[PDB]
Order: structure tokens, then C-alpha cells, then sequence
């Protein structure tokens, strides 16, 4: 937006922006929200879902089988981050 | 605190989409404690 | 134990001179490790 | 004994100050994180504090120099933070 | 000594044409690559 | 090693680069000092 580049999810926000204010910032000094140059609508930017990945496995001597942990993420997103839709059916089994 | 408090607000939002807070914004996440607060009470109750 | 000189500069005069410009960073580090080195012995004597 | 216990309820209820030993720990960590977060804003001698800007701003041959300034600095800050945590953690573990 | 200043604003800018001109002996930019300049948007651009 | 000479002898454009080197070193040194300082203090505290 106007050269401000980033990645995130644009959602309608309920911030009370003043008519003069172009956009807002978080404590981080990172863009919290923007208003469209085309439409005077307020959008909050929440960075797209991500989190750590950890593998829970028994000893390799014991077995190959594993279980994966997606840190602090709702189960819904696992197909989303991965772009499971694109992948082959072999991959898809893991998605959900 | 500014950031930490901001993080808590993050947990509050149901409406927001694609809101994985662990990310705060720049890779800084908070792992939960293994022994949950409820559990901690049981130890103390037992200890009691 | 670690000498900075070889670890950093190892047999390179051209290197070492440039190291001197750095001042006491080495002499301090080597000192600490030595201090650390003696410490474990102190630990063993104290224990056993 | 019974009356004694009730007194604690009042003292704790009356003033939060009793809790300083815990509060500072939370405060300190919060402060450390805030400081760590705030560092992102520092230019470190780079033309700008935003990675996406630099990428959009400069071609790789030139950009590499500027980004490098941030990386050496930011990493150093992160390094500073970690060292603080280890020391601080030791204190807490000592308490533990 | 007298150097003129002109204020340019409220438009869209095509800088690539400027870059793709054989005509300029020196085209050095401090901060922007001459390419990818098309991607930037600014409040005020001043030309001297 | 002297701040004034850099300012005196060199133009700021050149000086800025030079001082910057000096800055990182001392800041690094103080950083080493404080870090070193914290550990010893901890040693003292346990003793205390």
C-alpha cells in the first residue's frame, strides 16, 4: 500500500481512525493498520499464520513413525500454510 | 510492558483471521509451561 | 585452554599486528579461561 | 493461627507491593523483550531500519552492504539479550 | 549558487524512461537502484 | 585513537566511517565489561 510492503492478512478493522490519519503502528514500530488509498476503509494487518515445528519421535532404534507438532496454531491452518491443495495425494494425507 | 501487553491482546481476538500470535510479529513466541496452572494447584494442594 | 593468537591469527604476522590494534580483548579472554582452568581444580580439591 | 492467616489475606489484598519479588521478574522479562523488540527500529548505520524497504530500495550488490549492517548489529543485540537471559535464568534457577 | 528548486507531486512516476535513456552520462543513485524505482511512492519529490 | 584528531583531520563524511569503528570497539568493550561484571556479581551474590 503506497509502497508499504509486507505480508499478512487484511481484515476489516474497528479502529477509530481520525480523518487525517493515514495509518497506525504497533508498539513494535511496525504497521498495525492501513487505510486503502482507493477506498477509505480501515484494515488491520495481522501477519499470516506461522509457528515452530517440532518432531515428536520415539527412538529411531525403536521406530520410524513420528508425530509432528505445530506450535501455537489452530488445526485449520495446517492445510493453509502448506498449500496442501497444490500437493500430490501422498502429501495430502498428512494435511488433515 | 508495551510488547508483552500487546501480545496478551493478541490472545483476546476471536474475530481476527490468520492470527497466530506465537509469531509476535518477528519470530518471538512464548512457549506454554508444561505444568499448567491448574496442575500447579494440584501439586500445591497435595503438598498441602 | 585457548590462545587467541593461533586461534585467530595462527602463524600470520600480518594477522597478529592487526590483532594488537584490538587491544586487550585477547589477554583478557586468555586470562579468563586460565582463571576458569584453575577453578575446576579448586572445585576438585574442595570436593574430595 | 486462624487469626494469623486472615491477616495475610489483608496484607496481600491491601498492597501489591508485597509481590515485588515476583513482579520484577515479570517486569524484567517484559523489559528485555521490549528492548529486544525495539531494536528492530534502529538504523545501525543502515540507510533504513526496514528490511523490506532495503530490498525494494537497493539492488543486491549494494543492498548486501546495508543489510549486513543490520545483521551484525541486530544479531549482536540478540546476542546481548541471550546472555542476559542466561545470567538471569541462573539467578532464578538459583532461587529455584 | 542560485540553484532552482521545483516541487513535484500528485501524480504517477515512470522513472524507467529516465533510466532507459542513453543520454545521461552519469546516473548514480544513492539509496535506490535505478531499477525497481517504479515500485516506490513518496510524499514529496524535489528536483534541482 | 583520539576522537578530536579524526574530527580535526578528516572531513565528516570520511570521519563518520572512522569514528564508527572506534564506537563499535568501545561499545563492545563496555559490553564485555558489563557481561564480565554481571557474572562476577553473581559470584559475589551466591557468596553473599
Amino acid at each position: 500500500f503506497n509502497g508499504l510492503t509486507g505480508t499478512g492478512v487484511l481484515t476489516e478493522s474497528n479502529k477509530k481512525f481520525l480523518p487525517f490519519q493515514q495509518f497506525g503502528r504497533d508498539i513494535a514500530d511496525t504497521t498495525d493498520a492501513v487505510r486503502d488509498p482507493q477506498t477509505l476503509e480501515i484494515l488491520d494487518i495481522t501477519p499470516c499464520s506461522f509457528g515452530g515445528v517440532s518432531v515428536i519421535t520415539p527412538g529411531t532404534n525403536t521406530s520410524n513413525q513420528v508425530a509432528v507438532l505445530y506450535q501455537g496454531v489452530n488445526c485449520t491452518e495446517v492445510p493453509v500454510a502448506i498449500h496442501a491443495d497444490q500437493l500430490t495425494p501422498t502429501w495430502r494425507v498428512y494435511s488433515t | 510492558a508495551g510488547f508483552i501487553k500487546q501480545y496478551g491482546d493478541c490472545l483476546g481476538d476471536i474475530a481476527a483471521r490468520d492470527l497466530i500470535c506465537a509469531q509476535k510479529f518477528n519470530g518471538l513466541t512464548v512457549l506454554p509451561p508444561l505444568l499448567t496452572d491448574e496442575m500447579i494447584a494440584q501439586y500445591t494442594s497435595a503438598l498441602l | 585452554s585457548v590462545d587467541c593468537t593461533m586461534y585467530i591469527c595462527g602463524d600470520s604476522t600480518e594477522c597478529s599486528n592487526l590483532l594488537l590494534q584490538y587491544g586487550s580483548f585477547c589477554t583478557q579472554l586468555n586470562r579468563a579461561l586460565t582463571g576458569i582452568a584453575v577453578e575446576q581444580d579448586k572445585n576438585t580439591q574442595e570436593v574430595f | 493461627f486462624n487469626s494469623a492467616i486472615g491477616k495475610i489475606q489483608d496484607s496481600l489484598s491491601s498492597t501489591a507491593s508485597a509481590l515485588g519479588k515476583l513482579q520484577d521478574v515479570v517486569n524484567q522479562n517484559a523489559q528485555a523483550l521490549n528492548t529486544l523488540v525495539k531494536q528492530l527500529s534502529s538504523n545501525f548505520g543502515a540507510i533504513s531500519s526496514v528490511l523490506n524497504d532495503i530490498l525494494s530500495r537497493l539492488d543486491p550488490p549494494e543492498a548486501e552492504v546495508q543489510i549486513d549492517r543490520l545483521i551484525t548489529g541486530r544479531l549482536q543485540s540478540l546476542q546481548t539479550y541471550v546472555t542476559q537471559q542466561l545470567i538471569r535464568a541462573a539467578e532464578i534457577r538459583a532461587s529455584a | 549558487y542560485a540553484w532552482n528548486r521545483k516541487r513535484i507531486s500528485n501524480c504517477v512516476a515512470d522513472y524507467s524512461v529516465l533510466y532507459n535513456s542513453a543520454s545521461f552520462s552519469t546516473f548514480k543513485c544513492y539509496g535506490v537502484s535505478p531499477t525497481k524505482l517504479n515500485d516506490l511512492c513518496f510524499t514529496n519529490v524535489y528536483a534541482d
